[PDB]
RNA sequence: GUUCGCGAAGUAACCCUUCGUGGACAUUUGGUCAAUUUGAAACAAUACAGAGAUGAUCAGCAGUUCCCCUGCAUAAGGAUGAACCGUUUUACAAAGAGAUUUA
């Protein structure tokens, strides 16, 4: 099906974007791959000075 | 329909109508629910249950009176 | 992304038969039925002269996660509802697949923004993973109250009279009706038998069936139809005392009839649910006494 | 045909006889945006519908029959349609020919054209859900509809059987004397959707009755959507008909793969 | 319509655009019904507009002579500070109110040369031009203001309100930045755990 | 759209509410096209929303500046003659209507009546013969093809007797100074200094 | 309906009337929306309590939050706007002694 997409002539007095509200959304995290936390090994001896 | 100004009311004879009495009767059951909830408490004080216990005897006697009229 | 958005998912049978369709795009139109979050409302008409606007009810993210079109919300392949789709895959994988939906507005919005597929939307939208399960559907086709005082009621049920031509009655007593076999199926079988089809216009027959008592009755207007109902029924069962009973014949079921010779009304079968169960329990013996 | 296609639809209510658009006053001032009353205590705000559908009387050809309308007139079901034969929507009981036209359309919206919702309303009233193909109605509020007549238990059910039978093919009717409510199941969802709006806020008074002059004073009967049937005698019926629906679809679906190959 | 959408049915908007409560309000209702400048500055513009339109109505009904119409319009434009109350919500209008007063001194002592003190002067053309130029500059103001009000009705207010720093809270924001810098520098000196 | 109580008006109520930002522009277009005192009535060209929300006066009032000066100058003379010989001038009461009564409809009340005479100086025939036929029109010489370009009403052009006649009527409101040496230290260059 | 032709009848004498017939002119509105209860504003009232740092009485300003409300607002106010005041166990080892087992 070849489908022509047109825009409707909006009423200048009715609110454009009728589904647009000020609402709040929490977003999920897309964690597909684990990022390796590539630290080095370990000068780790420490007295009670800290 | 309002009736807040009108007593419970302890007198029964004054209102002939039963359909109006249908509303007066809930006016009593509601208190039965409030105080009834007010019967069990963490403190379980004798003085509070004791007054509530008297209110329960007074209400049950009223239920006997409504049953007797019928 | 508000400047890079997918094209809408619509069925072929929503678009219909015509070639070119003028569709109207509103960039933040209505909000989605599922996730309650705004989207680009597309709406269109099948022909130019039609009289029904076909709107997209859900957003493309809710349409992708379920693999459904936005307009009729049927599956993009197989064109079936979602509840029937997830049931057919359940008989193949032998485990329950199900798309579950949140009742919570913060958890309707949360569940849409994730890029997963839900339910049978992993099986569908993969053509290789859908055709082989249709092949696995094909092997499945290769398989292809003793305390009650009921005695006031059973005097009024006939239970002792015969299904002959000679009585001329309006009403009949149908017993041995299963808890299946819906009230419309018994009126359609009688009206198919008489050719008095579209009976609800003229009100030729009126039928009451309890479905707890497993019993019922059907009333006719114009008693001359009663001899047409008697004569168009050929098969009968004779109880070994006598007293022949006709059989209505719903597919695989058998429903016995006796002329009531009065109007039974409602409440003849029972006036309480606990009371009606014992009348089915009363009858079950008489059916076994009629047959064996 | 003889009952419906022979005649044309008639005007149920004159446009001067139509009810006032402002509701009955339950407050101090009227609110113009939300067409309601504001500074008020409360109200039952449910009343008996003054109008009712006589199905064999009011049905007829409409403007939408010639135009090829799919959707039924809402105010025909309420018995309130002032347009009559000039009305854009259909004026008859749903039939197998009518619902077969709606078969692509019924999945998302009712027989009146109104869009259905994701989940049901809290009190099981309203239009309906598209996730469940519900064909069973909760007939409630019978005490208000009867006007409080005792009426026995079998008689109340018999009234439900007489009125709802005019509104389409019925699968079963169950009345529960203890719960004082009935459950009416139709053959099609479009007859349940029509009979829900038809019998909302109606009475069962049957004018030979003494009350018939005080049918308006009562509360009215609630027809809302029904829940699932809890007994396993009918639960096992549900998985059996779902099994038969599945086998009827797999035969239709292997032929689609036969054409696809 | 706007008052009644906000649930403020206990406020009556008169036909002369006077806004008065219909009862003694609770403090919660006084918080809710406290309209801002853009409502009242819009409402006072309609009070000014109707007051001028009503004199042409009174002229057209026959109740008012054409000289009284010219004097009536001249009275309105020179007494907007006492007939409307527009200064309460946009106090820059006191330039325009004092311009129409200063124009009236120029017009009267040229009109009333060899005439007595009396009402009938209706050379309202200079004071008309003042308010037409006042309306020239408040079109962009009230389109921004009432446009923010109506979109806050239809959509609600945004949840991303970031407060700028101010004299009011500069001692509060200083310590938040001071505590974070100390908490960073110690956590980096720490060996572990 | 008086009693918007039906469910059909739910869309039109949003149109009334979203037009409130455009209302100050509708007050500027209405007040600039206000009738001058020498006019009984004035037909204005309007633009209106189809739901009856807003009504803009879709014209701009353009005049011939020598003609317009002479029209206000003749009413200047006509109103000083009025205040001279009137025994008592009754200024009207403001506001001209009570705030409980609604604005009464144009057609039931205003349109059926004869208007009244406006402020017109009698225009002596031997001294004012070139202007007396067209001076107090709504748009003077609008359909005269030689004095104006047309009914778009731009770019006028007059002859010498008509131009001197407007000069003579305008002597209450003209400049009356012909030398620029009057404005020696009273020009705007000295005002800037 | 108009206009350009064509044909026939009558009046005419090639013009008019009449009705047959080709062209030309003009060519797809509207709805995301149906008219009181069942697809959703909200206050008020009744009852029960009753204003943070406290020993008592008085100013506040922030922060965290999947709470917002007034307001033109990135100003300010909403009790310092409210909620915050609870519940709290394993990254766990190394040494040194008496009872009960095991085979
Ligand atoms: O009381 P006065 O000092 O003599 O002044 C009055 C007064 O104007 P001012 O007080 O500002 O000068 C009048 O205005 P109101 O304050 O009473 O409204 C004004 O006439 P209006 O009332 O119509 O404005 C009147 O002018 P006139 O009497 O010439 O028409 C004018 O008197 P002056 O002529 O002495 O200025
Ligand atoms: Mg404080
Ligand atoms: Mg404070
Ligand atoms: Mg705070
Ligand atoms: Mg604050
Ligand atoms: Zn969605
Ligand atoms: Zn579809
Ligand atoms: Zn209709």
């Amino acid at each position: 099906h070849h489908i022509e997409v047109v825009s409707k002539q909006m009423d200048p007095l009715l609110p454009r974007f009728v589904g647009k509200k000020a609402r709040k959304v929490v977003a999920p995290t897309e964690n597909d791959e684990v990022v390796p936390v590539l630290h080095m090994d370990g000068g780790e001896a420490d007295p009670n000075e800290w | 329909k309002d009736y807040s100004r009108y007593q419970r009311p302890r007198n029964v004879s004054k209102v002939k109508s039963i359909k109006e009495a249908n509303e007066w009767k809930r006016q009593v059951s509601k208190e039965i629910k409030q105080k009834s909830t007010r019967i069990y408490d963490p403190s379980l004080n004798e003085m509070q249950i004791a007054e509530l216990n008297d209110e329960l005897n007074n209400l049950f006697k009223e239920w006997k009176r409504w049953q007797w009229h019928i | 992304d508000e400047i890079n958005e997918p094209p809408p998912n619509i069925c072929e049978q929503c678009l219909g038969d015509e070639a070119n369709i003028r569709m109207t795009k509103i960039p933040q139109g209505s909000e989605c039925k599922i996730c309650t979050l705004p989207f680009t409302l597309y709406h269109f008409k099948t022909s130019k002269r039609s009289n029904n606007i076909i709107k997209t009810l859900i957003c493309v993210r809710c349409a992708t996660q379920r693999n459904i079109c936005q307009c009729c919300m049927l599956d993009s392949r197989w064109h079936i509802p979602i509840q029937l789709r997830d049931h057919l895959i359940s008989l193949v994988n032998e485990e329950n697949v199900m798309t579950e939906e949140a009742k919570n507005d913060m958890m309707k919005r949360f569940l849409s923004l994730k890029n997963v597929k839900l339910g049978g939307a992993q099986i569908t939208s993969d053509p290789s993973e859908a055709d082989n399960i249709v092949d696995k559907l094909k092997n499945i086709l290769l398989r292809a109250y003793a305390s009650v005082d009921i005695s006031h009621i059973l005097k009024k049920l006939p239970l002792n009279e015969s299904f002959l031509k000679n009585p001329s009655t309006k009403s009949f007593f149908l017993y041995n009706i299963d808890a299946s076999i819906p009230e419309w199926k018994i009126t359609d079988t009688v009206s198919q038998l008489l050719g008095i089809k579209k009976w609800k216009d003229g009100n030729s027959l009126s039928l009451i069936v309890n479905h707890k008592a497993k019993c019922g009755g059907l009333r006719f207007q114009s008693s001359e139809l009663g001899e047409r109902f008697v004569s168009k029924i050929s098969e009968t069962l004779v109880t070994p005392k006598g007293l022949k009973r006709g059989v209505l014949l719903i597919d695989r079921f058998r429903i016995f009839i006796i002329p009531w010779s009065s109007g039974f009304s409602a409440a003849s079968f029972g006036t309480n649910t606990a009371e009606n169960i014992k009348l089915s329990l009363s009858l079950n013996k008489l059916i076994q006494l009629e047959l064996g | 045909m003889t009952s419906w296609r022979d005649k044309s639809a008639k005007v149920q209510v004159k446009e001067s006889e139509l009810p006032s658009s402002i509701p009955a006053q339950t407050g101090l001032t009227f609110n113009i945006w939300y067409n309601k009353w504001s500074q008020g205590f409360a109200g039952n705000t449910r009343f008996v519908s003054p109008f009712a559908l006589q199905p064999q009387l009011h049905s007829g050809k409409t403007r939408g029959d010639n135009d090829g309308q799919l959707f039924f007139c809402l105010f025909f079901a309420k018995g309130m349609c002032c347009l009559g034969p000039k009305c854009e929507y259909l004026h008859h009981i749903p039939d197998e020919e009518d619902i077969g036209k709606l078969a692509l359309r019924t999945e998302v919206l009712d027989c009146f054209g109104r869009e259905k919702f994701a989940d049901y309303r809290e009190d099981m009233g309203g239009i309906g859900s598209f996730r469940k193909k519900n064909k069973t109605l909760y007939v409630g509020g019978i005490d208000g509809a009867l006007n409080s007549k005792h009426l026995k238990p079998a008689q109340i059910e018999s009234r439900i059987r007489f009125v709802f039978s005019r509104l389409g093919d019925i699968d079963r009717i169950r009345y529960v004397e203890s719960k004082n409510c009935g459950f009416v199941k139709f053959k099609y969802q479009a007859n349940a959707e029509f009979a829900k709006e038809a019998m909302s806020n109606q009475t069962l008074l049957l004018p030979s009755d003494k009350e018939w002059d005080d049918r308006r004073e009562g509360t009215g009967l609630l027809v809302k959507w029904a829940n699932e049937d809890p007994d396993p005698a009918a639960q096992k019926r549900l998985q059996e008909e779902l099994k038969l629906e599945s086998l009827n679809m797999m035969v239709h679906l292997i032929n689609n793969n036969t054409n696809s190959a | 319509l706007l008052i009644h959408r906000k649930g403020l049915t206990y406020l009556h908007l008169d036909y002369n655009f006077n806004l008065k409560p219909t009862k003694t309000l609770t403090t919660k209702e006084r918080k809710k019904s406290r309209l801002g400048n853009s409502f009242h500055l819009m409402r006072e513009l309609l009070k000014m507009m109707k007051l001028i339109v009503d004199t042409h109505v009174q002229f057209r009904l026959g109740n008012v002579d054409a000289f009284q119409l010219a004097d009536g319009i001249h009275y309105i434009l020179n007494h907007i500070g006492q007939l409307t109350g527009i200064y309460r919500y946009k106090y820059k209008v006191m330039h325009q109110i004092r311009a129409c007063k200063d124009l009236k001194h120029i017009i009267y002592y040229k009109f009333n040369k060899n005439l007595g003190k009396g009402p009938g002067c209706g050379f309202w053309q200079p004071a008309w031009r003042v308010w037409l130029n006042f309306l020239r500059g408040t079109i962009p103001l009230l389109e921004r203001y009432i446009g923010n009000l109506i979109t806050r009705q239809f959509e609600g207010r945004s949840n991303e309100i970031v407060k700028t720093t101010t004299k009011q809270r500069l001692d509060a924001y200083y310590d938040l930045e001071l505590r974070n810098s100390v908490m960073d520098d110690i956590l980096e000196m720490m060996p572990e755990s | 759209h008086s009693d918007m109580a039906s469910k059909m008006y739910n869309t039109d109520k949003k149109a009334f509410l979203g037009a409130l930002k455009y209302l100050p522009h509708a007050i500027l277009k209405l007040l600039e096209n206000m009738p001058h005192p020498w006019e009984q009535a004035k037909e204005v060209k309007v633009l209106y929303h189809t739901s009856g929300a807003i009504t803009f006066v879709n014209e701009t009032p353009r005049v011939i500046e020598p003609v317009y000066t002479a029209q206000w100058s003749a009413t200047w003379i006509a109103m000083r003659r009025e205040k001279r010989d009137r025994t008592h001038f009754k200024r009207m009461r403001f506001p001209p209507f009570d705030d409980d009564e609604p604005p009464l409809s144009y057609e039931q009340h205003i349109e059926n009546i004869e208007p009244l005479d406006p402020i017109n100086l009698p225009l002596d025939s031997q001294d004012d013969e070139y202007v007396k036929d067209w001076l107090y029109d709504s748009r003077p010489l609008e359909e005269d093809s030689k004095k104006v370009n047309g009914t778009s009403y731009k770019k006028w052009s007059f002859d010498l007797p008509e131009m001197s006649n407007l000069y003579r009527l305008s002597t209450p409101l003209r400049d009356e100074v012909t030398d620029k040496n009057y404005y020696y230290l009273f020009d705007k260059k000295s005002f800037f200094n």
